[PDB]
């Protein structure tokens, strides 16, 4: 979220209404994950010594 | 007085008795004992 | 019956009167 302009003019009288505010959502985010690699040999060995 | 080539003849002898080794071991304990510890926590059925 | 027969010649005098050796590469090699 991000909060509001700052205003500059707050001279509001006295015993009066409360004017609506200015009420704002909250931003969200997202993303995703990404996925190996190759092990080609022989492998014929490595069973003997 | 230990020869170096009985130290080669030892490391070949020892490289192919833990190959042997590994490849029995692997099959036979650790296939089983990866999946227990899946399911230990649950997360093998997906 | 609980039982099979076979007549599995095994006689195997060769392997059995030459031995064996362990070795660490596909291919070996002696000198004489």
């Amino acid at each position: 979220d991000a909060l509001a302009s700052v205003d500059g003019n707050n001279a509001h009288v006295e015993g009066s209404r409360a004017e609506d505010g200015e009420m704002k959502p909250t931003v969200i985010k997202s993303n995703v994950t990404q996925i190996r690699k190759v092990v080609r040999v022989s492998d014929t060995a490595n069973t003997t010594a | 007085k230990y020869s170096e080539e009985v130290l080669d003849e030892l490391r070949v002898d020892l490289q192919r008795r833990f190959n042997y080794a590994q490849g029995y071991v692997d099959m036979a304990v650790k296939g089983y004992a990866r999946e227990a510890w899946e399911y230990f926590y649950g997360n093998l059925p997906a | 019956a609980n039982w099979i027969s076979v007549l599995s010649p095994q006689d195997t005098p060769f392997v059995s009167m030459t031995g064996k050796e362990s070795i660490n590469q596909t291919i070996f090699s002696w000198q004489t």
